[PDB]
């Protein structure tokens, strides 16, 4: 991956707060996960 | 110019390919050896089996694949799902035989080393740990734990109890019992046929057979809760609704667009959305609703899916499985119908626009279906459904065994039977 | 009175110029660190930034404005309640061991 | 010589006996455990159960734990869902010192925020100790999957409060859930004025009834978690009667007449229905045993299993099968005398030792407010007929079931089968 | 503390709820 995806790793570090109703817009999943994790590419995960 | 041009091989391998020259091309080997296929005493294999790309193969080190997969600067990305896994290599279509060539070898003549595996044990952790930190991951694996049996049930990420204790030869067997020639499709955008002909005669020789056949994973209803403490609780209840690539399967989607999946206008108010607006009449706090919709090759799961606060998230709950309600006796507008559908149009369309959605679908399309249809199908099928169908839809989710999974402080949220 | 002769030694004893609280310039034995772990967040974030604001100014060999010096009757006593418990059970153990 | 039972008017129950041992013990049962705590302070009473050796009003750590051992007392906080059990126990000469002890502890407590944080540590150790039994987690998946709240919260702090648990909740929770009218102060080697001065003395501080807890829903879920050993320690329950009830006995009768647990070192339990049945069938180490486990608002009763992880399909079904023979009368009276001579004298043997009789007498005074001799528990137990535990086999059958598994759950059937 | 037969596994099947227990001198114990 030339392009280092968009949000990287930082496994043992807190995710992104929430607590506003539009910024929890469509978080809903929707679609069964996928999984998607290879070499020179962060992880990525889609709903 | 050219089209997508697809002929299944003797072998039991479907290769289509589509020349469109782009300046880069990308190959996916698409195979049948999903996360469903994973038995009680090794499950989580196919987790492993999805990071251990770029391990030693018999005919390239690992530092001689990593090396030359990026000097030319190229992919390598392992994307698995319930039912399919499917390796991609991108690079620019003048370095495209080199890549070629290191995908057949990861893909078709592994070899697990001790040590290597040994190594990568560890990454489990880690994958799971930054895959978890979004709870929709743990509240869809509690989900398909909780609904499905057997097959499904198995989620895509190792269990803990099983992390450190996934032996070589586990790996060994499963890729000897499920990446077989007759369970995996070789798909290439920006690349010729011949070439890639050439290629499946290169190595692509494993049993040929169709593998070791998985079971017909049966319904279960259960209940997940899990108390992770977090404010925001998320709760996912579903049912039963139709395998994919069938009439139920466009209705229950078309179901899925009328109740509203995911935002249109960032930052909008989802007004089209008939839950949101459902919801939005009773609980005044943030929230989010949205239809899910899950379709396996078996079976499929249509629910609603609900991220609400603690003390709220009953009423979300409520009013929302009400609103299905609503439709389930009959108050589905032609107009909702119509809207529903043009969505579903455009969702699929600007799905395949991307190249690399474009190479998930055909290669769904060629494991699943066996041949490919062209998005002008696709609509028409969908423009087939009729209102009578939506309405089985809504029938079919209300009266069914409910599998729900729900994740956060859920001091207030209600029970399969409440 | 004594409590102006008090007043007059807090003055020309200079750490009320660094903005530094009393218990700040306490000397830091065991007692003394337990008694500082022992304190809530927000005494403990004040004192260490009131500690490096005067290290910092000591650096500079530079004090704070007239205005911004801790005077006599806003001077707490805030490390006090738990050094003198600390103080207290040190006592004890020792009678036990007496 | 006997066992005096006053209650004070704020609601203690003070019960003494004057066994003239040489050692004496003193307990205080309290109407506290995880079934009053609520959702959002979960694993408080982990915590206080943990939380004894703290600083209290009138006595320091130090102070407590050196008091304590040098007159080689012992002090321990047997806890249960619906009853927190402190109990000192030393020499009858020593007693006062530890009984102050005890009623400062209990009473009184700081809970200073120094030493609440440093001892959440703790709850990780106690947690996984206790968890390395698989019957631990077992029980407690089972009571979280049959009880929908109340019952189901864990004796144990979830790992997602094992670092939260403030102070404040803390002494929320002694002001709750610790008032005089839910308490029973009990001693063993013990005269009952001295006793009822120093209840008077101390816990008078505070009084009332306290925060009432809710009733026990029963969901009946089927929590199942895969751990990879080898044997499947599966458990199979359904709605029981409360305990205190006609019904309770029958359960309890029906209890042996299924078999629980061995008689003979190494032995084959041949008395035991549910083994035979069993037996006949899976030929590789298993067992099999009935569960029985009443509360105050309800209970649960049906049948825990250990076996192999391909044999546990068999075991859970056939022993199944067994009690639905007993349901459509199956059942000989024999059997029936046979299971209550096994309970009476299970009862009668409990209170032999003086901690199980503290903790019987404890129970009684806690839930059913007077105290009841042995004969006429033995009378109740006699009391019952063939046909009332003929239904109990019903509705332990053609009841909503609770499974709860653990291990290697590839062949375990699902509660639907 | 492994079992591989039945008189090992004999009295492993719990029919009482569980009695947790910790104690200041004692370890803890479970039942």
């Amino acid at each position: 991956a030339a392009l280092p995806a968009t949000s990287e790793s930082p496994v043992l570090d807190a995710k992104r707060s929430f607590l506003c109703r539009e910024s929890l817009s469509g978080q809903a999943a929707g679609r069964p996960l996928v999984a998607s994790v290879g070499l020179n590419v962060p992880a990525s995960v889609r709903y | 110019p050219q089209d997508l041009e697809f002929t299944r091989l003797p072998n039991g391998l479907v290769i289509a390919s589509l020349e469109n020259y782009a300046p880069a091309s990308r190959i996916g080997l698409f195979i049948k050896a999903g996360s469903r296929y994973e038995d009680s005493n090794n499950l989580g294999t196919s987790h492993l089996l999805r990071l251990a790309s770029s391990l030693t193969t018999k005919g390239a080190s690992s530092f001689k694949i990593t090396r030359g997969i990026e000097a030319v600067g190229g992919k390598l990305s392992v994307t698995s799902t319930r039912e399919s896994m499917a390796y991609t290599v991108e690079c620019l279509r003048d370095d495209i035989e080199i890549l070629m060539e290191f995908l057949l070898n990861v893909t078709a003549a592994p070899e697990f080393r001790r040590w290597e595996v040994a190594a990568l044990q560890s990454q489990l952790r880690i994958d799971k740990a930054v895959a978890f930190q979004n709870p929709q991951a743990q509240v869809l694996e509690n989900l398909h734990a909780a609904a499905y049996r057997n097959a499904l049930a198995n989620s895509l990420y190792c269990p803990d109890y099983r992390i450190g204790k996934v032996t070589p030869d586990q790996l060994h067997y499963y890729v000897q019992n499920h990446f077989t020639s007759a369970r995996m499709a070789l798909i290439g955008l920006g690349v010729s046929h011949p070439v890639l002909k050439q290629v499946a005669e290169r190595f692509l020789n494993m049993r040929g057979g169709l593998g070791l056949s998985g079971a017909k994973a049966k319904y279960r209803g259960g209940e997940i809760r899990d108390q992770n403490g977090d404010s925001l609780v998320h709760a996912a209840l579903v049912a039963e609704s139709a395998a994919t690539g069938s009439a139920e399967a466009n209705a229950f989607s078309v179901l899925q667009h009328v109740l509203g999946a995911g935002p249109h206008v960032k930052r909008g108010s989802n007004a089209t959305s008939s839950l949101y607006q459902a919801v939005a009449k009773g609980v005044h706090q943030p929230f989010d609703v949205s239809a899910f919709n899950a379709s396996y090759s078996d079976s499929g799961l249509f629910g609603i899916y609900t991220i609400s606060q603690a003390a709220s998230a009953g009423d979300v709950i409520k009013s929302a499985y009400d609103q299905v309600k609503t439709i389930a006796q009959g108050n589905l507008s032609n107009t909702d119908v119509q809207a529903a559908k043009n969505k579903l149009k455009a969702g699929y369309l600007m799905s395949v626009e991307s190249s690399e959605g474009f190479l998930d679908e055909v290669g769904s399309q060629a494991l699943v279906a066996g041949s490919y249809v062209q998005p002008s199908t696709v609509l028409q099928q969908i423009d087939s459904v009729a209102d009578a169908d939506v309405i089985n839809a809504a029938k079919k989710f209300v009266s069914g065994r409910k599998s729900m999974a729900a994740s956060g402080n859920l001091g207030h949220t209600p029970f399969v039977d409440e | 009175w004594l409590e102006g002769i008090r007043k007059w030694y807090y003055n020309a004893a200079g750490f009320n110029k660094l903005g530094l609280m009393r218990d700040d310039t306490i000397y830091e034995d065991d007692d003394v660190k337990e008694a500082i772990r022992r304190l809530p967040e927000n005494l403990y974030n004040d004192r260490v930034f009131r500690i490096k604001r005067a290290l910092d100014l000591t650096m500079r060999q530079q004090i704070l404005p007239k205005e911004q010096w801790t005077k006599y009757e806003e001077d707490k006593f805030y490390l006090e309640p738990y050094l003198k418990e600390v103080i207290r059970e040190r006592k004890e153990r020792e009678e036990w061991a007496k």
